[PDB]
RNA sequence: GGCGUGAAACCGUUAAGAGGUAAACGGGUGGGGUCCGCGCAGUCCGCCCGGAGGAUUCAACCCGGCGGCGGGUCCGGCCGU
RNA sequence: CGCCGUCGGGCCCGGGGGGCCACGCGCGCGUCCCGGGACGGCGGAGCGAGCGCACGGGGUCGGCGGCGACGUCGGCUACCCACCCGACCCGUCUUGAAACACGGACCAAGGAGUCUAACACGUGCGCGAGUCGGGGGCUCGCACGAAAGCCGCCGUGGCGCAAUGAAGGUGAAGGCCGGCGCGCUCGCCGGCCGAGGUGGGAUCCCGAGGCCUCUCCAGUCCGCCGAGGGGCACCACCGGCCC
RNA sequence: GAGCGUCGGGCCCAUACCCGGCCGUCGCCGGCGUCGAGAGUGGACGGGAGCGGCGGCCCGCCCGCGGACGCUACGCCGCGACGAGUAGGAGGGCCGCUGCGGUGAGCCUUGAAGCCUAGGGCGCGGGCCCGGGUGGAGCCGCCGCAGGUGCAGAUCUUGGUG
């Protein structure tokens, strides 16, 4: 009738509203995508800077005949070695707190003097050492599983990290890498965001699983050689 | 109180068959055979059923009158259709869609009207 | 219903829900109230304190028959009459009052609570309690004994 | 609380001019639950004690 | 294996009501629709209480509902109690207040309608306040059962206020050894 | 002539198969036998259109007439509250 | 003071190849460098149509193809047999059973947590300060009727509403504004509502506050909402009242 | 060295660990919008002034009559981690037997019950349905109700054969 034909003249105004609504959604997420492009530029400038600083600091120390010692690294990757049956009461509780409840799954651990004395208590049950950037670069990408209510969801996208974790300013995946790698002020809630890294059994085989890595075996601290192991278990 | 009639009859009715598989409705007015809420034809005020033609050729269609409830002699009005398998396909589409009379269960009326002619034509 | 039981579930199982090791036999701890003082004092005391001994005077041929007085409180006091009368006791008249009789409804002693209706009354009873009698004197009512 | 009228049929399946108002029991709740409880117990009164 | 943890995995919360009442089964069908589709938290709580059993839905006596409606600012809201509302003959004033219950008792229906008030149920309650807007929720004395005075630490230990089980009260029933000091110990 | 149906233990013969670590059993295929199913490479079913060949009667579009659903004044009454 | 640093600060700088998710002149809205440049806004003004194709892009499709009959095609089992590897005989007591521990030759049928009372918690249903016909009576004596229906001036009674004490027995309302005495270790007199208080406390209400195309100018409106409010059930604690 | 010791690189396999299929349990969920016409993380107006642009002569549904499946609400769908079990406790059973009201316009001398079965299958399983053979007169489903209701065992009872 004359009233509905009056709205079909007004429908060209209506689909302008349909155009406009799809439109700002397009140009949010476009300029929200341009943001993620330049924050990674800033990090790729940054990790080059922090890496080459430790070379550049040491090289002008050795020139003047003086030892450089680096800061004791503040982030350790921990993977569990042994099993479940036959577990002491004191180490029962501790491996719960480090999210290592089954075998061969692991997390990151904020190193600190409160956290160091945990890792003496569970010395036979874990293998641990300071990672590299390349190791963390692989784990969040290949084995990134994150929980939201419960229910670990594979990451697969930056919208998952925008809602569940970007309360502080870490909306995308490379912000998650910087906060994990350089321990900042929000490492706690980024580390709680990740589910434990359910790795594989190692490729080459371990070495005796029980003695310390000082004793030639495999348990305990190893300080860079866990980069050698995390290529196997990934 | 149609849902009152459903919450009584949805089990413990008569002509309900539970053998080897799903329930079956087996009710005198229904298109599909399921004991369901939507394909249930004693309950609703507005029901659509098609049947065979005891004349031998054709499709008869059963609709409830909606004027007088609780008066089961006069509560049904029926009409037969014997056409050329395509106009009797559209006429049942016209009578369902071009009224408010159950726009739900359009296709199930037709698929039975589809199927019952092919049982009847050769 | 023997079709809703525990027995009909436990067929197929050997000990029928009473233990292989302890062996449900006949009457292990005696029959009934056996050994209340001896080996079931942690049951009798801590669950039925005071079960053993004497306290009081004996009374021979105790009839429940010279101690009969069903009570009432001043909540239920208006509920013996149709509340037609408490309207027509509130109808601004004078100190005219309904004579509520609790002996008719079966109630002998009138105990007390607080908060009685403001309108004046006359209660006819066999026994009163002085708090309740302080309440009927509060509203300007009266207090009549029947014998 | 709104109660229709029901006709009074003749001896031939045919209406008469008299019409009765539908009494209020036919608006009351339909509870096959309470029927299934009460029918289950009232059927049991029937039985004899049956051999010992 | 995974857990050096236990398993307390399955909650005990009631999900469908054990009752087979058709009319309760339609109020559940109506209210399970609402509580997921309104972003309201009233409609959660009523939907819990329709599930709930008959012990845990104790009856409002009529004068609790009055004394919890005359509290200030609440003269203008409508009371909702899931469960039965019975009558109190302790009181004399009955105001014109609004009531929304399951199965108001019969002598309580008259004393509302004498007072000119309005009664509803949950088929009618859903139309006015689907979100529960303007509606005070109440509930009866859940501990107010007779039984719940039996439940304490024990019936004899520091006397514990227990009401012990006994075949009838009087003299010569649970009085000598434990209930007084001269006859042994005084708990 | 303890005469209805007549199971199992056990035994008789016929048929088939096997035979040094007592028999039997689980997992795995294999061989044979058995019937079964298909019809043995020869198996798709119905839908739509553009083509070929015979017959029927529309749809529209109106008039004929029945029945039905869908709306507002409360419209024309009742009754509802 | 210089000296070392693929340093860093996007420093700046003044002229004179790579590279960059980088594109308004026409001149204006501020800063800055000695006019351009950068921008938060507007003064410039992204002069939209996505129209097409690829797709390491939200778990494979072929719009690929063959080869075989009247004794051969496929097949699964409580059928047999071969073979590899695994493999002690079931119930029972038991710290432990293949046990040099016990019962068990073999088949068929029979065969072992029941019912009444009573109490307790839990749960469904009916009623609700009430509830209950359970014992009787009324219906015509109608197969099912040894059922069912009714009573109510049949509610006697049971259980509950009230407790405590050996017993005589007594038997559960305070709060607010004034007054009288030395207004005190101190009780009484008159109004006005009438079950106290504190911390917790689901839900509900009030919500400052901003949020949606030029602009003003205006009421509905949806959602977020700081903080605030009367506060259920219930728990912890104080006060009070009866014996 | 096929011994002992100190060792290196390979290589071997567990129901463990990774990844994938599947069942079930548990948690957290979703659809009454069956809406081919609904599209709302913000939506109506008539005003007083405006330009980006539809018409400057610088002034205002329907060629098609059409569109799959769903939703036993105790139905279905989605995502995720989980599974050992004696004594024991709960839950689900369209598991079976026998009897009773209800229903199946059920079933059958044109062959019911049973019983046998190198016959065809279904279910994880309890157990069932189908064919063939025997026999010759009654029997089973579904919703409820009620059990003297489910065997390998008791130096089991009685019967029967090695
Ligand atoms: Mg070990
Ligand atoms: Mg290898
Ligand atoms: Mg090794
Ligand atoms: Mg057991
Ligand atoms: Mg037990
Ligand atoms: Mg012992
Ligand atoms: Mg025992
Ligand atoms: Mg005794
Ligand atoms: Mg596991
Ligand atoms: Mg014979
Ligand atoms: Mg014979
Ligand atoms: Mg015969
Ligand atoms: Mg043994
Ligand atoms: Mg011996
Ligand atoms: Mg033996
Ligand atoms: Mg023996
Ligand atoms: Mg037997
Ligand atoms: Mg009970
Ligand atoms: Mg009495
Ligand atoms: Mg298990
Ligand atoms: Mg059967
Ligand atoms: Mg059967
Ligand atoms: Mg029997
Ligand atoms: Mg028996
Ligand atoms: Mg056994
Ligand atoms: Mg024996
Ligand atoms: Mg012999």
């Amino acid at each position: 009738p004359e009233t509905l034909k009056k709205k079909r003249r007004n429908f060209a105004e209506l689909k302008i509203k349909r155009l406009r609504k799809k439109f700002a959604q397009k140009m949010l997420r476009k300029a929200r995508r341009k943001l993620i492009y330049e924050k990674a530029k800033h990090y790729h400038k940054e990790y080059r800077q922090m890496y080459r600083t430790e070379i550049r600091m040491a090289r002008m120390a050795r020139k003047a005949g003086n030892f450089y010692v680096p800061a004791e690294p503040k982030l350790a990757f921990v993977i569990r070695i042994r099993g479940i049956n036959g577990v002491s009461p004191k180490v029962r509780k501790v491996l719960q707190l480090l999210r290592l409840r089954q075998i061969f799954n692991g997390t990151f651990v904020k190193l600190n003097k409160a956290s160091i004395n945990m890792l003496r208590i569970v010395e036979p049950y874990i293998a641990w050492g300071y990672p590299n950037l390349k190791s963390v670069n692989e784990l969040i990408y290949k084995r990134g599983y994150g929980k939201i209510n419960k229910k670990r969801i594979a990451l697969t996208d930056n919208a998952l990290i925008a809602r569940s974790l970007g309360k502080y300013g870490i909306i995308c995946m490379e912000d998650l890498i910087h906060e994990i790698y350089t321990v900042g002020k929000r490492f706690k809630e980024a580390n709680n965001f990740l589910w434990p890294f359910k790795l594989s059994s190692p490729r080459g085989g371990m070495k005796k699983k029980t003695t310390h890595f000082v004793e030639g075996g495999d348990a305990g601290n190893r300080e860079d050689q866990i980069n050698r192991l995390i290529r196997r278990m990934n | 109180s149609a849902h009152l009639q459903w919450m009584v009859v949805r089990n413990c009715s008569s002509f309900l068959i539970k053998r080897n598989k799903q329930t079956y409705s087996t009710e005198p007015n229904n298109l599909k055979a399921r004991n369901s809420f939507r394909y249930n034809g004693l309950i609703h005020r507005k029901t659509v059923g098609v049947e065979p033609a005891a004349d031998g050729k054709g499709v008869v269609v059963v609709i409830k009158r909606r004027s007088g409830q609780r008066k089961p002699a006069t509560s049904y009005v029926r009409t037969t259709i014997n056409k050329n398998a395509r106009a009797t396909l559209s006429s049942i589409r016209h009578m369902i869609r071009k009224n408010k009379y159950r726009p739900d269960l359009r296709m199930a009326a037709i698929r039975r009207a589809s199927a019952i002619l092919r049982s009847q034509k050769p | 219903p023997s079709r809703l039981r525990k027995t009909r579930k436990l067929r197929g199982h050997v000990s029928h829900g009473h233990g292989r090791i302890g062996k449900h036999r006949k009457h292990p701890g005696g029959r009934g109230n056996a050994g209340g003082l001896h080996h079931h004092r942690i049951n009798f005391d801590k669950y039925h304190p005071g079960y053993f001994g004497k306290v009081g005077m004996k009374h021979y041929h105790l009839k429940r028959n010279q101690s009969f007085c069903p009570t009432v409180n001043l909540d239920k006091l208006w509920t013996l009459v149709s509340e037609q009368t408490r309207v027509n006791a509130a109808k601004n008249k004078t100190g005219a009052a309904p004579i509520i009789d609790v002996v008719r409804s079966g109630y002998y002693k009138v105990l007390g609570k607080g908060k009685l209706p403001k309108q004046p009354v006359i209660v006819k009873a066999k026994f009163f309690s002085r708090r309740a009698e302080e309440k009927i004197k509060s509203v300007g009512g009266a207090c009549v004994l029947v014998a | 609380c709104a109660r229709p009228l029901i006709s009074v049929y003749s001896e031939k399946g045919e209406s008469s001019g008299k019409n009765v108002t539908l009494p209020a029991v036919f608006k009351a709740p339909i509870r096959p639950d309470i029927v299934n409880f009460v029918h289950t117990n009232l059927r049991k009164n029937n039985r004899q004690p049956y051999a010992v | 294996g995974v857990d050096i943890r236990h398993n307390k995995d399955r909650k005990v919360r009631r999900k469908e009501p054990k009752s087979q009442d058709i009319y309760l089964r339609l109020l559940v069908k109506l209210y399970r629709f609402l509580a997921r589709r309104t972003n309201s938290t009233f409609n959660q709580v009523v939907l819990k209480r329709l599930f709930m059993s008959r012990t845990n839905r104790p009856p409002l006596s009529l004068s609790r509902m009055i004394r919890k409606m005359k509290l200030p600012g609440r003269e203008n809201k409508t009371a909702v109690v899931v469960g039965t509302i019975t009558d109190d003959v302790r009181v004399q004033e009955v105001p014109k207040l609004k009531v929304c219950a399951l199965r108001v008792t019969s002598r309580a229906r008259s004393r509302i309608l004498r007072a000119g008030g309005k009664i509803l149920t949950f088929d009618q309650l859903a139309l006015d306040s689907p979100k529960g807007c303007g509606t005070v929720l109440l509930s009866g004395p859940r501990k107010g059962r007779e039984v719940y005075r039996h439940f304490g630490k024990a019936p004899g230990t520091p006397h514990s206020h227990t009401k012990p089980y006994v075949r009838s009260k009087g003299r010569k029933f649970e009085r000598a050894r434990g209930r007084r000091a001269s006859r042994g110990y005084k708990n």
